[PDB]
């Protein structure tokens, strides 16, 4: 390979043989088109005119009252399609058309990477083709018809614990086939080489875009950037251009359900064991068979039953902390937002969101700049608050 | 050196292998032990045996519902192992390779894994999801501990990898005749790998995936391959007769021995 | 009064005698605002930060294909709340502030007036009182809960039809008694002056920002501007800036439900008939009586029972022209947004797309450069649509 | 000249006006020309008469279900005028005053509604959301047709506001004695308007919202007010007896008598 596949002890390229062509040939194409100047500027042109880049940032000053906190929110929740997700599909379906790919195949949970999935590839000429675990089918009905209204292909996978994981499986079965015409649209930072890199890569834009705008608004780095870790994406794009400037800290937050002591979570990098699946070496929800298991949160976006090598290599040498938040937790996150800001977040941030109000409430005279990456929007979960 | 002695005999008799696959505990374990005496009894000359695992993803729609099946059943991979010991016990001479996922043998420790492989009498292990690039402490932990690493060759196969494959591997080399999953579902020209391989002295190539008629174990022996490997017929068998494990033995015997003929 | 209350032969102050004071205040409190670069700076503030101001002008390719039409279309969906209408009440509540008022009074009928109002009133501590129609509310509850859990106190209005009309009519009821410590933030450009004056300036953004943002896409203006019309606010915003442009076209699109000839509509302008009400004087949906009669629609935004006086007068004029949509004319205009640009626009909006398509459609070969105001975000309709 | 007499009269009499309001065709046609009647036999000085309309937003919960109840027995604004015809040809002396909103005057033309009313019998016309601002075709017409255009003279009124009152009005001017909407729910110091208006010689204030008691009329005459017009406090009566007409009559009666006797 052209990259390092791992980051540390974590990653690798952990696919049946048949698949390493399509790794090479995307490894390949992906550092091509980083050094090219048309391709950076047709991405950027997409991010800007069709997605909304850039997004704000914003101070939220009522709910910080009382404090000597400074919390600023990176607006994600305002990006079209109502994620972060947006700016990884778009890149990635320019890439799958700069490889003479016409065809695009893409896993998804929540829905929401295959609603994204599904809109880049409208917007750009591409046969989508979508799979999902039929437990999140039909828990996720307003996401399969955005997804069919948008031209995409759903499929409901059955096999295992037809969730997530089964739909991820079932994406790299296809692909062993037929990634000579189609491209695999993964939706996180993780899975094998090249993926966490790119989708990073691809992510990057949130955390530079953090860094202009609060060396703008205070002339200073923050004391520290938080982000959920469902898979990984959204706090790797946030922390990427950060990762230098060693006076930042990063903190990535893990679903935590119920409680880490009830077994009924979503925090593997923190309470997993490291295993090897979906092309990955990664901590991991898992049985002490090895047999891989559900991750669980009241947010279904963060069910990705493992996270992404780099977080767990970044947490290994001290670069980055991870902690967890629980499914009350959350809960009361989300309701002060929008109580006190206006602003409705998804379930997902929602965990980030709870954390910072942690170390606030926890340390009210303590002088803190933090920047929380609101990844997504909340008008999605309305009624699951609600019941 | 179970392969090596097989493979030696069969080269002699000028005969082709004829290796089934199943996944242990499917659809139970004593079922399976019964499946497996049978396979052996109506012509088989070696064993592929899957362990259950919760993600195939190498594996169609016939396998993944037949670790679903042992799942069922309740069959830990612990379980699997002690029936692997019983079988070794009762057959002595026939190679036994183990179909594998990585989080398996990586699991409780990859050493540990091949250690208790040579305590039970396996002969190989192919890790279906661990490419060549990936292959170092698996293959080394193999050697270590007498077992035959076993390594997938592709229809998209450059030289270099060929080169690889013929080096690290030993016990026999898996021939892809597809791209795509496992499946009698869909029907896989062979013979340049198969010279490459030879010029390499690789492990006798056997071909596997889309392996379901007589006719196809005879080609792939006519084209220069050492033998064919068959999972999802097989397997279907199984599936076919769950209500009836008499027949399903009676049928499994009829395939396999109208499939071992055709390699003859 | 200090600015005319009239825009030829409509609009007016058509309130009680006591509800007078409250308007002469409130226009003078506008002009005053309007003159002061610190209110200026901080409605910019607002909106750039806290909104995600400038939207994007997306170039539509696809959908024009096989045509000589270039669309562009006004990203409204991407600001925060997925409307418009946030632009508007930002503005209004600074104004409330400036004026010492410290709560809030608000008519909704599909509930996104009511929810950016509570919205804007959390971020900026306002106490927000909001009116609904019970048929609303019973028709409207994601929107209902929103609005709630962002502080606002919703009133269901069982009075008239139980609708938007009486919803206007309860919260004028509530204002003629509490007017001197709560402000009335009406919905849209229409009601008594100085409201539609203000809508219009605090709605002003989109057509500038579509100004300066065309010229630099194409260095040309407009053909023409396509807007649709419910009450008239974000057809104002965009026509605005290029009123004094004459080689400009101002299109507004009138819901036409299941056609003008079924006399289920929502067309008053065209096909209404002039009377005064909701302190105006008007084009109306009005029985032969001259009783007050409802605006018919698929979709619920477009159901204001009358049009802004501007707009009765631009038409007027000749200045702008107005034609209908039916129900099935946006359907199909929403089908195809999503399916060719991987955009889902509010079922409001798809009437403004349904016309620029029409007016494609019908004359392929000439050449034409349209913008289309997409005043909203179509994640609200996905349920009806699919019934 | 009927209100110029009947202050004339009243004023002789060291008396107050004791004005009730009521909808028209509420609950129905003919108990509504019955409890109209009933009105005036009991001490009705004059009249307030409201059309149905689907939109009273002057107006709160009681005179809301008032234009309600009107428009569930089919009452339209054709209908109040023939049954305006009836009740002048039944009482040739008593002003009758209509409570009136925009759109119904500006249906059919502004002017064709005040000659409508002149036909009639109609001595005044209050247009509850148009403000003195406003008011110019309104005050034209009705001066055309010798209909009094009646003023609301509000509790936040300023000089300019006070002088114009007096000088466009006629009959009387409508003092309000609260802010919000018409209701017998909240009650409402008027002397300075009071003086006020007498010095720029205003109609005869009338004082209207929230009077519900005899002892409110009492106050209002006291401060200087030519009298009282209650509305609410009535059509509760109404209400309160829908399903007993002879009731309603009978308690009609009841207060208003009660009510006529505290302005004398
Ligand atoms: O069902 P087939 O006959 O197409 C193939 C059977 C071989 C089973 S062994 C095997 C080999 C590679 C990857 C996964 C597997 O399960
Ligand atoms: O119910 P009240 O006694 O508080 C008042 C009654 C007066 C009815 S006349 C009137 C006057 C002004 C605006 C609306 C109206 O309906
Ligand atoms: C898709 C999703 C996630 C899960 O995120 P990763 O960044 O891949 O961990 C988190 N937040 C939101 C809003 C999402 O929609
Ligand atoms: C609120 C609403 C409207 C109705 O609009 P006016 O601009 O006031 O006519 C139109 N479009 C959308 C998306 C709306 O939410
Ligand atoms: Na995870
Ligand atoms: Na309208």
């Amino acid at each position: 390979t052209l990259l390092n596949p791992y980051f540390g002890e974590f990653g690798g390229m952990y696919v049946p043989q048949i698949l390493m062509p399509a790794l090479n040939q995307l490894e390949e194409a992906f550092v091509r088109a980083q050094k090219d100047p048309e391709f950076q500027a047709q991405f950027a042109d997409l991010l800007k005119n069709y997605a909304g880049r850039p997004t704000a940032l914003t101070k939220c000053q009522n709910i910080t009252a009382g404090t000597r906190t400074t919390l600023y929110l990176k607006r994600e929740d305002l990006l079209h399609g109502g994620a972060h997700k947006t700016n990884q599909v778009l890149g990635q379906a320019l890439l799958a058309k700069r490889m003479g790919k016409s065809e695009i195949i893409a896993e998804t949970g929540a829905g929401q990477h295959g609603v994204a999935s599904a809109l880049a590839s409208a917007l750009l000429g591409l046969k989508c083709r979508i799979y999902m675990g039929a437990k999140d089918v039909e828990r996720q009905s307003p996401n399969v018809f955005r997804m069919r209204l948008m031209g995409a292909e759903v499929i409901p996978v059955h096999s295992g614990s037809a969730t997530l994981k089964d739909a991820c499986n079932e994406a790299l079965r296809d692909w062993s086939g037929s990634y000579e015409t189609a491209h695999y649209m993964l939706g996180t930072a993780a899975g094998p080489h090249p993926y966490p890199t790119i989708v990073r890569e691809f992510q990057r834009m949130i955390g530079e875009e953090t860094k202009a705008q609060i060396l703008d608004k205070e002339g200073r780095l923050p004391d520290a950037v938080i982000a959920c870790v469902g898979g990984g994406s959204n706090a790797i794009g946030m922390f990427a251009d950060f990762i230098n400037d060693t006076s930042v800290g990063l903190i990535g937050v893990e679903p935590g359900g119920h409680g880490i002591e009830t077994g009924e979570h979503g925090a593997p990098l923190k309470h997993g064991r490291v295993g090897i699946y979906f092309g990955m070496k990664a901590p991991m929800m898992q049985t002490a068979d090895g047999q891989i298991e559900e991750s669980y949160s009241i947010s279904a976006g963060l069910d990705f039953p493992s996270v992404g090598p780099q977080h767990a290599y970044l947490n290994s040498i001290g670069r980055a902390d991870y902690v967890s938040i629980t499914d009350d937790e959350a809960l009361e996150a989300f309701k002060t937002l929008c109580r006190h800001e206006g602003i409705i977040p998804a379930l997902e941030s929602s965990h980030a969101l709870a954390h910072a109000l942690k170390m606030m409430r926890e340390q009210p005279e303590k002088e803190q700049l933090l920047v929380v990456n609101l990844s997504g929007r909340g008008d999605k979960d309305i009624f699951t608050v609600h019941d | 050196e179970r392969y090596e002695n097989l493979f030696a005999q069969l080269n002699d008799r000028r005969e082709g292998a004829f290796v089934p696959f199943v996944t242990l505990g499917d659809p139970g374990i004593e079922q399976s032990l019964k499946i497996i005496d049978t396979l052996i009894d109506a012509g088989a000359d070696a064993l592929e045996l899957g362990v259950p695992f919760s993600d195939p993803l190498a594996d169609g729609p016939t396998i993944q519902n037949a670790n679903l099946r042992a799942f069922a059943a309740g069959v830990t991979p612990a379980q699997c192992f002690e029936m692997l010991a019983l079988i070794r016990e009762k057959h002595p001479t026939i190679p036994i390779g183990l179909l594998m996922y990585a989080n398996l043998v990586f699991n409780n420790g990859i050493d540990a894994f091949y250690a208790r492989c040579e305590q039970v009498g396996v002969d190989s292990v192919l890790v279906a999801d661990v490419p060549v690039e990936e292959s170092a402490p698996f293959r080394q932990a193999a050697l270590r501990h007498n077992i035959a690493p076993i390594f997938i060759c592709p229809p998209n196969a450059d030289d270099d990898l060929l080169r690889q494959v013929a080096s690290y591997g030993r016990g026999y080399t898996y021939l892809l005749s597809r791209s795509g999953v496992t499946g009698a579902e869909n029907r896989g020209p062979l013979h340049h790998l198969i010279e490459k391989l030879k010029e390499y002295h690789a492990a006798p190539a056997l071909q596997g995936f889309g392996i379901s008629s007589p006719e196809q174990v005879s080609a792939a022996v006519r084209a220069g391959a050492a033998g064919a490997i068959s999972g999802s017929a097989i397997v279907k068998i199984i599936e076919k007769n769950l209500a009836s494990p008499k027949q399903m033995l009676a049928e499994l015997r009829s395939f396999v021995s109208a499939m071992k003929a055709a390699s003859r």
